[PDB]
């Protein structure tokens, strides 16, 4: 969970807020309103509970796609997937993999 | 930690984002570094990865629709 990372969680969201949104990035008072509607949808939407995610899951989910969509590279990033596993760093590899399935194109 | 853990840890947190951008973009998911590594140090807070997921597509949206982040900032105005 998040509790107690409140202050880094802020800090990332009002980087993402100006890297993703430019109208919300500058220094004039309509671009700051902007900044802090944006930074309360993004608290609600963190907030929302979401869907029992059981991990091979979102790898599983990853190379399914990958059949589908641009089989030439489902080999590349099954040895992807193989490194990631061994590296000693990441305690959430299973929720960063899920990320990228989600924002997948 | 002694010195050479936290240098090994911080090459593999390197090589992380190196195979986890490579990975991105066989998906076809549209992120830069920048933006992965910020989603990377939020997941890694724990923040639920389906929600950041959201976040990143409304972000998206508001940063290509003008229309839509005005009507996002009269809601807010109204509360």
């Amino acid at each position: 969970g998040p509790l107690g990372s409140m202050q880094r969680i802020n800090n990332a969201i009002d980087s993402l807020i100006g890297h993703l949104v430019p109208a919300a990035a500058g220094d004039d008072d309509d671009a700051r309103t902007r900044r802090q509607a944006v930074f309360d949808l993004v608290r609600a939407l963190l907030e929302q509970p979401g869907s029992n995610i059981p991990v091979n899951h979102a790898s599983d989910l990853i190379k399914r796609r990958l059949i589908s969509t641009n089989p030439s590279q489902a080999l590349r990033f099954s040895n992807l997937y193989t490194r990631l596993l061994a590296l000693p760093v990441l305690n959430q590899k299973w929720a960063i993999l899920y990320l990228l399935h989600q924002l997948a194109d | 930690m002694p010195p050479s853990e936290r240098a090994e840890k911080q090459a593999a947190a390197q090589q992380a984002v190196d195979i986890l951008h490579e990975i991105a973009t066989i998906l076809n998911c549209h992120l830069d570094r920048r933006t992965l590594s910020i989603c990377i140090s939020m997941i890694e807070n724990g923040v639920n990865p389906e929600a950041l997921a959201n976040v990143i597509k409304e972000l998206r949206v508001l940063g290509q629709d003008p229309q839509q982040l005005d009507a996002l900032v009269a809601n807010y105005l109204a509360s």
